[PDB]
């Protein structure tokens, strides 16, 4: 019956500040200690900061001396860290989580983007199967999505049709700031030619649906 | 502070063996050590407090040992819910420090990539800029390389690739993107990237020339 | 009426015992960080706290603290079956409210198991039972002599004689099944966390220890 | 003038019982290492200062040593409101400077709080006031019943018995709330280290104590 | 008769102590993880124990608990030579029966060496003599001064007095000797256990001490 | 002569202090894995020691153990110069010979210091000076109080009160200056060891603080 919500997450423009809930219900609120724990994306576990089940005593990591700021309201059982001068690094998935000395109550996590850069998702670009690639037996082809921002996107088949075989490697950011990432599935060569192949791309925050032919 | 290490970085092993990581501490914590679980995309769950005691809840198969600066922690029975990513937590003193994470992953038969470069299309050109992509699909184990040749000369610093998760019917899958500016694909006639895998007799080449 | 006001002082005497002593038992380092268990922390609170008791106490009730000599004083016609039922019930009410505190004010991490005997894992019950017998024993053999008229070599302060002789019970029987010695010190925290394990050691075991220390003083050593 | 003798003497008893007991909490691992609490040193340190500060000062001051019984013995009119002013004045300054002495003779690498009493941090101050009303009532009891002359059955030392009242409070409350149940005791340290949180419960708490326990015993128990 | 209860007093006092003591002896980490030895939880047990025996047994067969000093008694005429022989053999007799109890309730795990006092491996048997020899004439010399008749300025607990006596000497002799003072209370768990090394320094050493200090004081000091 | 009996027994009970009190500050994990210093056991030791003694020798010689209260005495004129003299003698060959027999039956893996007293190394000499001065200033100040004719009010043991005194200065000053405030207690092992390092501020110190406390007591508060 013990959980946690978090609130407050999503992109911020870096140096800004930012306000991280916690509300928490099913247990004593006064008397647990409170900490922050974040994981950048592909990165493990990082304890950022603690708080005493009244308040009075605090204690922060050395990455977060200064720029963090925990403080916790148990009138109405919610936990608050303060986050000013975000950086590019400073990104990551926060986790409440309760305990003294070992956490064992965890919320979902609040995700925490800084970038600068907004581009809206461009159109895509098809890999087609060269004629001495398909020569092979196993002949392979997908379709690239490029400079697209923020995440997620996600690229299905003639609708779905096409799942068997389905690759969709996870995006990667770009020294430009922008996402790109590509979607590749393996067909019988026989097979090229007959039963179009295409690829359709949703990128909710842009609304922008494309879909694009492969043919060699 | 205290500085906590894990090894090994990431182990194979198969449903039924017996496997164990390692932490390494700084400096003694004697029996203050925390051990948790975590799935892609999941909070952490938490298995071990004091270092041999297990939290409620959590089955019997996990157990662990060592005081000071050594500390295991074993699996007796592995079981499919039990690929994930452990993680050593310190409380000894502040500030708290995790490790570095040590990831499980299935273990099967070593597998022969299939390498499949693709030219960049036309369409791509009028942008200014030219990307290209070789592939190697459903290749285990994870270790593997991609090395771009450009007319015989490497060339290296702008490459971003991309790596999939065990496959849930358990290969991987890498992609590779080789991105340059439109003048210089104008000025070179043949790309290919070299990749050698542990499953091949011999590395493998795929070349392609522009418009053939 | 002195009947109301003895009663009370039993309930009030018997509330503040159970509070600071269970509170010094409190393992503040919880059950994730342990810290060390001190003896002559929980010996000493215990001890001390009935030789303050007796003292602030003892012109009021008689100063008994314990069902377990109440029981002593009825076997040896000290005091009257109605007065008896009356110390016995505000000793035991006086525990409940007094734990019950003492689960108010502690934090959650920290309360355990609010200090509820429990005999060794190890131990028996039926050894159990004979450690309480004895420790009980030399608590109303203390009492009896150290309160006796016809005596006239007492010296000194009769309620920290009592109270050392709490304290060496606790010295000794912490780890074999906790050094109870009083069945209301046992009930208290007993209601409030719901802990029923070999309770019955702890009120039969005071209480044959009592009526042997209070039945061979009275009747066999100084009659 | 005995008047003048009086309250030099309370300030004087206090000032060593500051001077001696603060040290004893000085923490000598420091920061870098600190060494775990001992806990009965604390608890007896505070408690037998007392007991001594009482044989010493006892026939020449009162030998209250604590703002909290000093209201107590107005409330039950056993001192004058002139008397008080003065008494409470010369306790804050004895704890000022025996305190301040302190800080001097420390190392800086062991200083740390000073002795100054802290909340728990999972504790809240609300429950840090019920813990300080009811520590300093078992003392303020104590002492009146100790002191009582229409009592007959008082035997052994009173200011034994006095001091004994103090460690079983420090046996109980230091992981509370410090375990103060002295305002002037807090008051000191607080001065000298600029430190003033949750300090109004050092004030209110031991009074609302002081003064049930004076009430108690001298209007309803023994009037 | 008055013989037969002084002896069986004598008898159950003992088996009190020796029960009592050696149980807070005991080592409850086990033989793989020894705990750190608590050394004022041993010089407290013991030093309280027999004040707290003096206090219960003191009027009713002079509260001796120990051959060394009813040899005393016997050197300076207060015993009679018929009356020793059956208070050592009650006394011994009530070690052998308390010991023997505590290896029934005590957890074979953790029963270790059941207290059985070892001279310190690196220390000689010929300076385990001395050491016992000294810490026995301070004891012998305090009860002897504390239970003069011709003295007016005894003030305070007289059993009390007598057990402080047995703790500093605790707190100074555990690790040379294992400081016994009490020849029947290394004869009862050394019987049980069959462990019988350096153990007439246990019998040469306290016996020797006893005389010097009953000797001397009432024929030299106070005559 | 009752002159020779009081020197001998000023001699003795001296002599039997330090055997015991240093004998208790030895650290038996030795120079290779030095345990913890058990900080009660030493303050315990120290202060029953004197309180013990002060028992068997109060009637005898006056119980002065301390060549800083000796000095106390002919300030406030209770003993004759030539006593004075004797008795310190008497006091510092009486610790000289009771450190020499504990140097004989400690094995010389743990002798260590000897329990020979130290400025703290972070600690100037200066501030060591009015450490010592305080510390023997309440035990001087408790001495004068307790043995008042005066006074009507004196309870419970004269003797525990003095050593309850002595406690709460080791319980304060052990890591600041050794908590010697017994100019005896520092000459003996600095003999035998021949450590020599700051041993003015003993002498000086207790001796100051010892004047002040008969001088305030007999002439400004109790004339």
């Amino acid at each position: 019956q013990v959980q946690l919500v978090e609130s407050g997450g999503g992109l911020v423009q870096p140096g800004g500040s930012l306000r991280l809930s916690c509300a928490a219900s099913g247990f004593t609120f006064r008397g647990y200690a409170m900490n922050w724990v974040r994981q950048a994306p592909g990165k493990g576990l990082e304890w950022v900061a603690s708080i005493s089940g009244s308040g009075s005593i605090t204690q922060y990591a050395d990455s977060a001396k200064g720029r963090f700021t925990i403080t916790r309201d148990n009138s109405k059982s919610t936990l608050y860290a303060h986050v000013s001068s975000l950086r590019a690094d400073d990104t990551a998935v926060y986790y409440c989580a309760k305990g003294d000395y070992v956490f064992d109550y965890w919320g979902q996590g609040t995700l925490v983007t800084v970038s600068s850069a907004s581009t809206k998702g461009p159109s895509v670009f098809p890999l087609a199967p060269s004629s001495k690639s398909t020569s092979g037996g196993t002949a392979a082809l997908g379709c690239l999505v490029k400079d697209y921002f923020p995440e997620p996107v996600t690229v299905s088949w003639n609708s779905g049709a096409l799942t068997s075989g389905v690759h969709t490697f996870p995006a990667v950011l770009q020294s430009s700031g922008l996402y790109s990432l590509s979607s590749v599935v393996t067909v019988p060569s026989s097979s090229l030619g007959t039963q179009t192949y295409i690829c359709n791309v949703n990128h909710k925050p842009s609304n922008t649906k494309v879909d694009k032919k492969v043919e060699p | 502070d205290i500085q906590m290490t894990q090894s090994p970085s990431a182990l194979s092993a198969s449903v039924g063996d017996t496997v164990t990581i390692t932490c390494r501490a700084s400096q003694s914590i004697r029996s203050w050590l925390a051990w948790y679980q975590q799935k892609p995309g999941k909070a952490p769950k938490l298995l071990i407090y004091k270092a041999s005691d297990l939290q409620s809840g959590v089955p019997s198969r996990f157990s662990g040992s060592g005081s000071g600066t050594d500390f295991t922690l074993t699996i007796s029975g592995l079981q499919p819910d039990d690929f994930a990513t452990y993680y050593c937590q310190h409380y000894n003193s502040y500030p708290y420090t995790f490790g570095q994470g040590t990831k499980v992953e299935i273990r099967r038969t070593v597998a022969a990539p299939s390498v499949f470069i693709f030219p960049p299309s036309d369409e791509q050109l009028k942008s200014g800029t030219a990307s290209v992509v070789c592939l190697l699909n459903n290749f285990y184990p994870r270790e593997a390389k991609v090395q771009w040749k450009v007319d015989n000369a490497l060339q290296s610093g702008n490459s971003q690739e991309s790596v999939t998760e065990q496959d849930s019917k358990s290969t991987y899958s890498l992609s590779s993107t080789l991105t340059l500016s439109k003048a210089d694909y104008e000025k070179h006639k043949v790309y290919a990237c070299e990749v050698t895998h542990q499953g091949l007799s011999s590395p493998v080449t795929k070349s392609f020339n522009r418009g053939e | 009426q002195a009947f109301w006001k003895a009663v009370t002082a039993e309930f009030l005497a018997m509330l503040i015992f159970v509070l600071l002593s269970l509170g010094s038992t409190i393992n503040w380092g919880g059950t994730e960080k342990p810290l060390p268990v001190d003896m002559v922390l929980i010996s000493l609170c215990f001890g001390l706290s009935i030789a303050t008791m007796v003292q602030c106490f003892g012109h009021i009730s008689g100063g008994h603290i314990n069902p377990a000599v109440t029981v002593a004083m009825v076997c040896t016609r000290k005091i009257s079956i109605a007065k008896s039922v009356f110390y016995i019930a505000a000793q035991c009410l006086g525990a409940i409210i007094g734990a019950g505190i003492l689960y108010l004010v502690t934090p959650p991490s920290v309360v355990g198991g609010l200090g509820v005997t429990m005999v060794h894992g190890n131990l028996t019950a039926g050894h159990g039972l004979l450690v309480e017998l004895i420790i009980t024993f030399q608590l109303v053999f203390t009492i009896f002599a150290s309160c006796d008229s016809k005596r006239t070599d007492v010296t000194g302060s009769i309620a920290l004689a009592i109270g050392f002789s709490v304290a060496i019970g606790h010295l000794f029987a912490i780890n074999y099944t906790g050094a109870s010695m009083n069945p209301a010190r046992s009930f208290g925290p007993a209601v409030i966390m719901g802990n029923w394990e070999n309770h019955w050691i702890y009120w039969v075991g005071p209480i044959i220890g009592a009526v042997l220390a209070g039945g061979l003083y009275e009747y066999v050593f100084c009659p």
